[PDB]
This record gives structure tokens, sequence and C-alpha cells, in this order.
DNA sequence: TTAGAGAATTGGAGAGTGTGTTTTTTTTTTTT
DNA sequence: ACACACTCTCCAATTCTCTAA
């Protein structure tokens, strides 16, 4: 019976927990009508994506009592709001098939706590912090299901596992030979998990200092969504993990390691044709794209021209691309319109000829970083390809 | 050896006795008082003083030095027998941890879970500080005084103090205290019932449950002027536990008390480490121009070029179209000339800055470098300050685009591991530099004779030749000077450019069609007399704001300008 | 007809034994 | 000091056989 459960190490009713979380469900209209979360679980319905995102300023202004709850206990909570949603979804619009069961996914608008100031008294709570992503790993896949099938007489059984270990079968209960039951790799049942590294940001450095970083670890469908150098928010769990002393031995040392367990990140026409049409038709228009070009510079009217029609360039034996070059004194403004240029083309590219340059022009063979193996690294001008390649100090 | 429970009796004695004279001599027992605070929680650590022990019982104190880690456990004992006469109030429920407790007594209804406090001493005053060459094996379990500088710290991790588990059958709970670097964990239940009837219950850790503690490892060194003749600098690790953390940063100096012990090995040679304590660390425009640099003679202009450059202008930032505020400055001298007494003055002068020289020598570079962490670099380590590159003219490469990339973004990278990492570089640059060959050459131009590319060279707000040549009477008065020196306010200054820097002065319209007006007709001079730009502008709004900011005044108004013009104006006089 | 005691065979719970475990100097080709 | 592989032992569970309830 559901209404007897409770949490361990503390007092909170499982049951109670699900049944305001409907209620916050059947209730939160938008304070800027159905309520806000059912007009996305009506769409959600049709549209077929398999999350729920909820933002938790609606939780807390909502009721105090079960944002507390959230905040503190997610291993257990989480679940719960996970089933909410699902009864919900499955008492409404019965016929609808859909391959998995819902998640829910909270999270916190804007940034808590300071890298730097996470404590031990954190230790399994969900928090909230951003910085600029370093390096992701390639995608690692994981035991969900074991397979065992007998050598002696091909009887087979399947194994659902705890917290990384496997209940290995003694003997097989058709046959009665013991040490006979073998596990099968490809035929057991596999998940899908990443490992990203994250930086504070510049901004928030104390003067002078190095940056610190953390580890994440992404699940199922959030498993590759960022791509090095640019910057995010997160929200997950603050996990904590004893390490080994050596790969044979037993024993564990006394000081943990920890990592984030990510649950949400954030990342920080017939109209337009008739407009395009009717100023196309307008009579000067070559003249006013080309105005239009590098705001900062007054005169240059026929460069822009040029550079203007380098980027409508002619139509396919003959190159039909356009190539233009600009002369005279370091100094001009000249480096400013090529970043300019580059800043409009979705295929462009930027590099100086200078042996500083932060990518060459020439393609090159080098071993990775990471596995050591050899890696074809083609220069800017192929990358190019179909595009428009600025270069300075030519 | 002594009966441990008469000298626990005798320690409850000091805590319930002593007053030192204390709140003004009203006699308020300072430790009472402190038990009261920590009883009701208000309260963590306590830094028992052996000074006031020494009052009553010096012989407790040397029974204290050697063989410390006894009277540590048995103060903290003391101290938790006698806390509950000192609780008259019941405290609220604010920590999940507690919770867990709180429902474990619940439930009931080690004491090493519930010892909420930590107990540390301040060494007697007796004990001088000893360097770290000094601290011998005679030294290992005594309380001990070390004087250095610290070299590194990592950052804080949880370290693990008792084990609590669960049981999936019997339903009961289990804990393990930790007291070595390393251990090995439960695995299967020990409770009578699961023993009796075999059942073979697991045991499932509780992160929840077990209690943790702040930990943090650092390094410190050795003083150089403290090592002896033709010899390398020693080191000496100390581990920092509980409210001791973050106290340190690297290269301070720092006063350490600790106990001084062997590591745990999982021969009969060991390393050892300093168990930490307690961590101790070691009009106005003319009068303020004339403040500079009073010990040479001359360069009026100079020294208020060098305080504009300490001031600094006004990031206006315009929606992206930035224009920044830093002056930077480069000068040129003749070989031997005075320029190193005024480079050196502006560095003692400075609250925030940095030196270093362009021949690239053993030490570490102008940016970051990595060591087997990323560390240094004086580009990085003044940051919100200025940094001076002597002997520029000897830069290579590497050192002329790292001074690029500074000047155009204010920031740096260098590769830990191939990842591209990067790293804040934000303050102003101020450059020194001798020509190519001998005195600098009027009948050459400033590229021909110092030989950087006009491209940086031509970033500097102001250039000015430092050129000077011999004369009877400066030259004995020079001479009578260094001969005297042989023979026998910055703290207002700080405060004022730290009190007027608050100031961002904007310019109205009239004051922009002004110096457009004088723009124009300054470049016309000078293609008639070319070098002018856009740049010149910039550093005449820049010079001229820095000098608004000096004054306390909202706005820049002419006389701003007039003072910028004339002193870039006569800049190109130092050349001739 | 249903159930317990004395004798013989066999499984496995348990113990014991043996073994494994960045940072400096010098050459060679080709770039300058 | 802390894990595999192998060898070996003694205790008592399972069945046969004779007997009483
Ligand atoms: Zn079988
Ligand atoms: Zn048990």
């Amino acid at each position: 019976l559901g209404q007897k459960l409770v949490i361990w190490g503390t007092d909170v009713n499982v049951a109670a927990c699900k049944e305001n979380f409907q209620r916050f469900l059947q209730r939160f209209i938008d304070p800027l009508t159905e309520p806000l979360y059912m007009q996305r679980l009506g769409e959600i319905n049709v549209i077929g994506e398999p999350f729920l995102n909820v933002n938790c300023e609606h939780i807390k202004s909502f009721d105090k009592n079960l944002y507390r709850q959230l905040i503190s206990y997610p291993q257990e909570v989480i679940p719960t709001f996970d089933m909410a949603v699902n009864e919900i979804f499955f008492d409404r619009y019965p016929d609808s098939i859909l391959e998995h069961q819902i998640q829910v996914r909270p999270f916190n608008a804007l940034k808590t706590k300071n890298m730097r100031n996470l404590n031990p008294e954190d230790i399994d709570q969900l928090i909230t912090i951003s910085g600029m992503v370093i390096r992701t790993s390639q995608l690692i896949p994981e035991m969900q299901e074991a397979f065992f099938q007998c050598q002696v007489c091909a009887h087979t059984t399947r194994v659902e596992m705890d917290r990384g270990r496997i209940a290995e079968p003694s003997v097989c209960g058709r046959c009665h030979t013991t040490h006979s039951m073998a596990l099968i790799h490809n035929r057991s049942l596999f998940s899908d998990k990443q490992m990203i590294k994250l930086q504070e940001s510049p901004e928030d450095m104390p003067a002078g200092q190095t940056p610190h970083t953390v580890i994440l670890f992404a699940h199922n469908d959030l498993v590759d969504k960022v791509q090095p150098g640019d910057r995010v928010n997160v929200t997950g769990i603050y996990r904590a993990v004893p390490i080994r002393v050596n790969p044979r031995v037993s024993n564990v040392k006394s000081v943990y390691k920890t990592h984030i367990d990510v649950i949400h990140y954030r990342k920080t026409s017939e109209k337009r044709v008739e407009l395009l049409k009717e100023l196309s038709r307008k009579p000067d228009i070559y003249e006013r794209l080309a105005s239009a070009l590098a705001p900062s510079i007054y005169e240059h009217e026929d460069i822009k021209k040029g550079i203007l029609l380098q980027l409508f360039g002619g139509t396919r034996k003959f190159r039909a691309e356009i190539n233009i070059l600009l002369c005279g004194d370091p100094g001009t403004s000249k480096s400013q319109l090529l970043q300019y240029v580059y800043n409009l083309v979705p295929r462009g590219q930027y590099t100086s000829g200078k042996g500083s340059s932060a990518v060459g022009l020439t393609a090159y063979v080098m071993k990775d970083p990471e596995t050591r193996q050899l890696v074809l690294q083609t220069g800017a001008l192929v990358l190019s390809d179909n595009g428009i390649c600025c270069i300075d100090e030519f | 050896l002594k009966d441990y429970a008469l000298e626990k009796e005798k320690v409850k004695k000091f805590l319930q006795e002593f007053y030192q004279d204390d709140e003004l001599g009203k006699k308020q027992f300072k430790y009472g008082n402190q038990l009261v605070r920590l009883a009701h929680r208000e309260q963590v650590a306590l830094y028992v003083d052996l000074d006031d022990v020494a009052e009553d019982d010096p012989e407790l104190v040397d029974s204290i030095c050697e063989n410390a880690r006894r009277y540590a456990k048995l103060f903290a004992d003391a101290v938790q027998e006698l806390l509950p006469q000192y609780k008259e109030r019941e405290v609220v429920n604010k920590d999940v941890l507690d919770v867990y407790i709180e429902h474990r007594l619940m439930m009931e209804q080690p004491a090493e879970l519930m010892r909420r406090f930590e107990l540390y001493f301040q060494g007697p005053s007796s004990n001088k500080p000893r360097v770290i060459r000094e601290v011998r094996a005679d030294s290992v379990g005594k309380l001990v005084t070390v004087r250095g500088i610290v070299t590194r710290v990592s950052e804080v991790k949880p370290k693990m103090v008792v084990a609590t588990y669960t049981c999936d059958q019997c339903g009961a709970e289990t804990y393990q205290p930790i007291q070595s670097p390393t251990f090995m964990p439960l695995i299967m239940c020990p409770s009578q019932e699961c023993q009796t009837n075999r059942s073979g219950g697991r045991l499932y850790l509780q992160t929840r449950g077990s209690r943790f503690i702040k930990f943090q490892e650092m390094k410190m060194q050795e003083h150089s002027d403290q090592v002896p003749v033709g010899n390398i600098p020693r080191s000496i690790t100390v581990l920092v536990e509980g409210e001791n953390t973050r106290i340190a940063q690297p290269g301070d100096h720092v006063s350490v008390t600790g106990i001084f012990l062997p590591i745990l090995r999982t021969g009969l040679l060991s390393e050892t480490y300093l168990e930490a304590h307690r961590i101790v660390k070691m009009d106005f425009y003319e009068k303020l121009a004339a403040s500079i640099a009073p010990e040479i003679y001359g360069h009026e202009d100079v020294k208020k070029a060098l305080l504009l450059l300490l001031v600094g202008g006004v990031d206006q930032s315009p929606r992206g179209m930035k224009i920044r505020g830093n002056i930077n400055i480069c000068l040129m001298g003749d070989p031997g000339v005075a320029k190193s007494q005024l480079l050196s003055y502006i560095d003692r002068l400075a609250p925030r800055s940095q030196y270093t020289t362009g021949r690239g020598s053993s030490g570490v570079g102008l940016t970051a470098a990595v060591l087997r962490t990323l560390e240094g670099g004086a580009l990085v380590l003044a940051d919100q300050g200025v940094c001076c590159i002597d002997e520029f003219d000897k830069m290579a490469e590497a050192d002329r685009t790292a001074i690029h990339e500074v000047m155009e973004q204010q920031t740096i990278s260098i590769a830990k591991a191939g990842i591209l990492t990067t790293l804040n570089a934000r303050c102003s640059i101020l450059a020194a530099a001798n020509p190519a060959y001998g005195r600098y050459n009027p009948r050459r131009s400033l590229e021909q004779n110092i030989q950087l590319p006009a491209a940086l060279l031509s970033r500097f707000d102001l250039l000015w030749l430092i050129q000077d040549r011999p004369d009877r009477d400066n030259d004995l008065r020079l001479a009578q000077h260094i001969t005297y020196v042989h023979q026998h306010d910055m703290k207002l200054m700080r405060r004022y450019i730290a009190m007027c820097r608050e100031k961002q002065p904007m310019v109205p319209e009239s004051l922009a069609d002004y110096i457009t007006a004088a723009y124009v007709e300054m470049r016309r001079e000078a293609w008639a007399s070319t070098y002018t730009s856009a740049r010149t502008l910039l550093a005449i709004l820049r010079l001229s704001t820095a000098l608004a900011r000096l004054r306390m005044v909202d706005v820049v108004e002419k006389e701003d300008v007039n003072e910028a013009i004339r002193l870039m104006e006569m800049s190109k006089d130092s050349l001739l």
C-alpha cells in the first residue's frame, strides 16, 4: 500500500508528495486559459517528445513546502514527479501511443552557487552552476540487463542489475550443473553515457588566478548537445564517490571525488519573401544593399559594391566564383572590414598569413591528444569550400 | 605514565575556573562563555591558548608540547563531557545530516558521529619559529612552529570521517570510524538475526548519514635570504582541515603552528608532513606630479604622463563599439640613462604591478606556464594594475605576438595538455627600449633607431626619447648626491587615486565639436610639416578624460583637451 | 497401513597451501 | 599485505533397511 512509504533518513510521505505535484499541474496558470504545463502536456501528446521542462520559480510561487522537499531530496522526489506526469498523460488521451515514459526536467533559471564555494554540506542536493566547456568524450555504452545462457543445455535467463553489481547464477535451474552459465555480451541491454569537462568563465574570477574545473556526466537524450568553447547554465545532482588504491586491491582512499549528474542545461516564410520582392523591385537597390555594408565606413561605396558582388557571385567547367584583393598601408580599416563580412555568410572562415595564426591554410596529419591515433586535419581553404575565406597579413 | 583520568579532571578544572581578567577586567571566564556558544551551536572551532594554561600549570604546558596528540584527544573529550552543563536552550533543526541523527535518536529512545566541534592549540609565546631546515627528526610528534612562503594550494575536497551503512533485510544500521589515510569497506550484515539465520543480507553505504569534513592540501618553502651560501631551498607539505581551510593563498607569507608526523605506508625510512592547527599571515595636480620621482631632476611633464598612466581613462562601451580607457606608453633611452630610476620608482609606487625583461631569461616568461598545474606570467600577475617591460627591443616573436594579443583582447592562452585554456590579462603596459647601436641619432627616424615593427610600436599613447649628456654642474650635483647617499605620503596618494577613479566623466557635444576642429587643424599641420591617425584622437580622449578623473569633476572641459594637446604635441620635442 | 530408529553412502562447508605483485646532449637533412 | 587456483579434510544430509504404533 503506497501510502505507507516514507523516505529514509527523514519523515516525508511519498503519496502526499505525488498528490501535491498533480495539484500544481492542474492549477498553475501563467501569471503574466488552462494551466501553463497543461498546454505543454496537450502539445507533447501530438509532438512526440519524451520530456517535460518545469521552472522551479513556478513551484516555489505555488508552494514553499514542495520546493524545499525537491531541493533537499531530488533522488527520491524526481522519480515521483515522473510518475505523476505519466499518470495524467495516460489518464487523458488513452489511445495515444508513446514508446517511453515521460521524463520531467526541473530547472532553476539562474546560477545559485559559484563553483569555488561548493562544500561537503551540498552532497546529493540539486544545484545549478555556469561555465565554459573545454572537452567532450566519445560516447560510452552502459549495461542495464544482463543475458545469461547455459553452455550445457542452452537454457536462458535475464538478470536486472543492482547499482553496478551483477547477480551471476551459480547453477542452471534446468540441468542442475554448476558453473555452466555464461554472460552473452551482445545480447544484453545497453544505454548511452558521455563525459563532459567544464571551466569557470573568465568574468567571475579573482584577479590574476587560474580557473577551476568540474566533470559532468550526461545520459540518454542529453548525450550530445554541446561542443567545446561555448558557454552554458547547468542543473544537476552533486554526487561524491570513493576511489580504489590500485586496480587489483579492494582498499579505498579516505578523500572522495565529486561530479555533477546532469539533469538539464541551457545555452546562453511568405512574409519575408514578399518583403524581399518589393525591396528588390525598388529603384537603386544595388546602391542600397551596398550602403548597408559596414556602417562604420562612410565613403568607400564602390568597394562595398565589389564586396556585395563577391557575396552574390556567378553560377555554375569554368570557375564561377569571385576573388578580391585589398592593398595599402597598415592600420587602415581593412581588417575590420574583413571581420565584418566574415560575420555575414554561413560557410565563412578567417585566418592570417602569419605563422602565429590559429588555423593553417595547409592540410596535415597529427596524433589525437586523447587516443594518440592519427587524424587528418584539413586547412581553412578546404573547410571554406562553397564559401568565403578571409585572409589577413596576406 | 600519567593517569589520564586525573589529567582530564585537571583540564576540566582549567575550563571551569579560568578567567583571563577578561571582558575589560570583569572576569567573565572566557572558556565558560565559549562553552555556552558551543553548546548552542553558535560556533564550531575552539582555539585553546597555552599561555592561559601556563598561568596555572607550566608542567601541563610542557606535557602538552611533547606527544601533543594525546592531549588533543583528551581536551576534546573533556569539552564533550562539560558541554551539557552550559546548555540551557533547544536549537532549531537546520541540517539534513542532523535530520538523520534526529531520526536515529527518535528510533533509539558512537559519540564520534555526534561530536560537531573542533579543538586546536595556539602555541605558547615561548616558542620562537623554526625555519624549515631546523625541523629535524628529534621533533617527531612534538608541537612546532614554522615560517615560510606558500607555493601551491588544492581545492577543498570532502574527507570521510565515519561511514554509515544500512541492511536490506533486518532494517538495522552500522558504523565504521575512519582514521588512517585508507580503509576497506564492509559488505555483509554482522547483526545477530542475519548471522544466526545466515540470511545473507547486503550492506548499502549512505552518503546522507555518514560524516564528512573540509580538507585541503598545501606546500610551503624557505625564504631565499635564509638559505646558507651555495644551497638550494627546501619545502614542506602542510595539511589543512576543518575551519582552517581557505585562509592561505599562493605566494603569501605565513606562520604555521602544527604537529610534525610521519606518513603511513598503505623500508624503515619515511616521509613527513606538518598537521596545521593555526595559520597566521604576515593644487592637487601639481603636488601629486611633483611627488613622483623627486630624486630625478627635470622631466616635469613625463612625471605627469606617468601620473595619468596610473589614474587611467574610461572604458566608453557604446553597445560593443568599444574604446578602452587604459593608457599605454613607451620610453626610448640612450645607453645608461636615468630611466631605470624612474621606472623602478613607478614600480615601487604602484599599488598593484609587476616587472620583467625582454631577454627571455631562465625563469618563467611573460605569459603563464605549466609544471609537474598552470601558473605564473608577468602579464597575468599584473591584472587590475600596470605591468612594466624592460629592454623591450630584445623581445622575440612569441613576446611580440603575446603583447599584441594583450593590447587587443587583454587576455591570453596557454595549453595545459593540448586543451585550449585561456586566462585574464586586464592590465596596462609600460615599455622601456634602447637603440640598436649606441646613442639615438636625430638624423634618422625612431623606427630606424629602435627597430621594433611600426604596427605595434605605434600603439602607445605617448612616446618619449630619454636623451641626456654630460655637463659640469649637473654631473657634480649628481655625484654629490650619490656619494652623500653612499656616505650616510604614499598612503595619501593611493587614497586620492582610489577616491578620484570612481568618476567616469562624459563629454558634451560642444566639446566634441571643439575636439573635431582642433583635431582636423592638428592633422593639417601634421601632413604639412604622416604619423597622425584615429589612434591619435583616441589618445587625446584618453588623456583628457584621465585628467578629468584626476579632478573631482563629472565632465571633461576645454582645459583638459588643451592639456592633453600640449602633452601629445610636446612629446615630439623629446625626439629632437 | 503409517511412521520412527539404526546403519551406509555421499555432498559440500570449510581450512590450508602455493604463488604473484616532462627535460638534457648529440646526430643529420633541409630550410633559411 | 592482499587476491586467484588448487588440493584436501571432516561433519552431517539423504537413502536403505528393520522395527513399532
Ligand atoms: Zn543447463
Ligand atoms: Zn542485517
